């Protein structure tokens, strides 16, 4: 066979929070200066490094948990004479950026500038979502479920269900966030939420609070499934007519299955 | 050799007939032990029989002619298609196929090969031009049973089933001319996402499972012909909706 070539240190940026990128304090390379958000923009105290380490760096000092247990906030410091095992990283395809060692994730208690990061508990929490590329603009696509009709969203706290497609219509716009939320293109300040855990619970369209139930990970077998529980997002009894969107586990049918088809 | 087969009959099919008939297709070369956040990685010649190794799609047009294309089980392509008792088979084709391709059929050799590249080049049309969807899928299929079989006719089906397989956006897109009766042509985004396949492959090998990031990126286009290079698995798949990976290379996290 062939291994796969080691990957070269590549730079790119983090977002996982109402569209905001984790920056480095005042921009300051001293060591300790603390991790936070905010807007996303060209500047160095923005981008990071990513190397086979599994050390994520920007400006040159590696991206270290201060502490080591839930509450710890994040910092820079010498990759040197830092820890190793708190300056390791994995970004697994869930967004969640985890920590090996101490098994916590990056969290973002608010999507407030300047709030401040800190590694907390992982309970699989909108607040978790980190997606790192160049590009912090969420992408604008539609979901195409059952009777290749589009999943489209009406009023705030309310159910989602299946309409004809109209791609000209802004009612059935989605913004796919980098932090793993699903957000209405038009008011990018409403969320997917979910109602609930337990299977047979109802899916409407309220505020981003980085809940649970908010956590959407487009599984590359189709089903747009919430982190928390393995409940899958489809339609009812497979009837579109029901007007009822939830979360039922995978059953691998065609109304479990969705396809965000760009603009 | 009793190579299995997966086909679609344009007689008055509807769109979720699309879906199953790509799922076949897709499964019939998706069996291996290699996977990567989901989607799989098809086997290579290194380890694939030679009863194995090909599979044929039986497409069938609204007048009810049927026309069989063979598509290799490692890179999904086209190697050769047969309609009444006439096989055709590229310029290089390996003599591997042949050997066990349609054996029994009047053998033909085109003057071109398989791969865009060329099939634009015969046929002095891009694929921008080329229209797809029910009717051009029809079309296409009769000029091959009828005028034996050149580039254009090829460059619909390529687009409409391997390649549809692959993509999982392309399938929606002739998803919804097969329903709507409607047709179209491939755009900036859907052109450069099946330009990159092998491109794409790497990325998603080299970074391995469960690893969002990309070590390198891979040059995609939106509708408007502007730049966007995708750098991670998830704003891969939103985009694109890949469902093969083409093996590239092997793990080395393990
Ligand atoms: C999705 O919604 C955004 C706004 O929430 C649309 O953005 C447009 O372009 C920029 C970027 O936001 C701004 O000028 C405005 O917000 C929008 N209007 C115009 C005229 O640019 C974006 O176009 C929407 N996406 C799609 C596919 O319609
Ligand atoms: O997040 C805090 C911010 O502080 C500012 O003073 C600086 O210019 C920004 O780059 C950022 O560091
Ligand atoms: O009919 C009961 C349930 O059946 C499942 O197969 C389907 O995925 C759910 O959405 C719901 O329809």
């Amino acid at each position: 066979g062939e291994t796969c070539a080691i990957p070269a240190p590549f730079t790119r940026r983090i977002v996982g929070r109402d569209g905001l990128c984790v920056d480095v304090r005042n921009g300051y390379d001293t060591d300790g200066t603390p991790i936070q958000l905010w807007p996303c923009g060209t500047q160095r105290n923005q981008q990071w490094t990513f190397y086979n380490d599994k050390t994520i760096r920007s400006m040159g000092k590696c991206m270290t948990a201060n502490g080591l247990n839930s509450g710890s906030y994040i910092m820079i410091t010498d990759c040197s004479t830092a820890a190793e095992d708190a300056t390791k990283w994995e970004v697994l395809i869930d967004g969640s950026i985890i920590n090996p060692s101490s098994g916590l994730v990056m969290t973002a208690p608010s999507g407030a500038s300047r709030t401040t990061l800190l590694l907390e508990n992982n309970i699989h929490a909108a607040s978790q979502g980190w997606t790192v590329s160049n590009d912090v603009q969420p992408i604008a696509t539609l979901i195409v479920g059952y009777n290749e009709m589009c999943l489209q969203a009406n009023g705030e706290n309310n159910n989602v269900w299946m309409e004809d497609c109209d791609v000209t219509s802004v009612q059935q716009q989605w913004a796919l966030f980098d932090d793993r939320t699903i957000r209405v293109n038009n008011s990018r300040g409403l969320c997917v939420t979910s109602n609930g855990y337990v299977s047979k619970d109802l899916i409407v369209i309220r505020k981003c609070q980085g809940l649970a139930t908010q956590r959407w990970f487009f599984n590359s077998d189709g089903s747009v499934v919430n982190l928390k529980s393995t409940r899958v997002m489809d339609v009812k009894e497979s009837d579109v007519s029901l007007q009822e969107v939830i979360i039922f586990p995978a059953t691998g049918n065609p109304n479990q299955q969705w396809r965000t088809q760009v603009p | 050799i009793d190579y299995p087969s997966v086909s679609f009959n344009l007689a008055g099919a509807k769109s979720t007939t699309y879906r199953d008939f790509l799922k076949n297709l897709r499964d019939r070369v998706a069996t291996g032990t290699y996977e990567v956040n989901g989607l799989p990685v098809l086997r290579r010649e290194s380890e694939v029989q030679v009863k194995n190794r090909f599979v044929l799609v039986r497409l069938t047009n609204y007048n009810g002619d049927t026309v069989t294309s063979a598509v290799d089980v490692t890179n999904l392509y086209l190697v050769a298609f047969s309609a009444n008792g006439n096989s055709y088979f590229f310029k290089d084709a390996t003599e591997l196929q042949k050997s066990n391709l349609f054996l029994g059929t009047t053998q033909h050799t085109l003057s071109f090969t398989g791969n865009y590249d060329n099939l634009e080049t015969a046929a002095g049309t891009r694929r921008e031009s080329i229209e797809l969807g029910p009717n051009p899928l029809d079309g296409a299929i009769t000029s091959l049973w009828y005028d034996g079989g050149v580039a254009r006719s090829l460059l619909v089906l390529i687009q409409m089933v391997p390649e549809a397989a692959r993509f999982r956006y392309i399938e929606q897109e002739v998803r919804r001319s097969l329903q709507q009766l409607t047709s179209f042509t491939p755009n900036a985004l859907m052109l450069s996402m099946e330009n990159n396949w092998s491109s794409m492959s790497l990325e998603v090998q080299l970074s391995g499972d469960n690893v969002s990031p990309f070590s390198g990126t891979v040059q995609l286009q939106n509708y408007d012909h502007t730049p966007r290079l995708v750098d991670n698995f998830e704003e891969l798949y939103k985009i694109t909706g890949i469902a093969i990976l083409l093996f590239r290379c092997v793990a080395t996290k393990t």
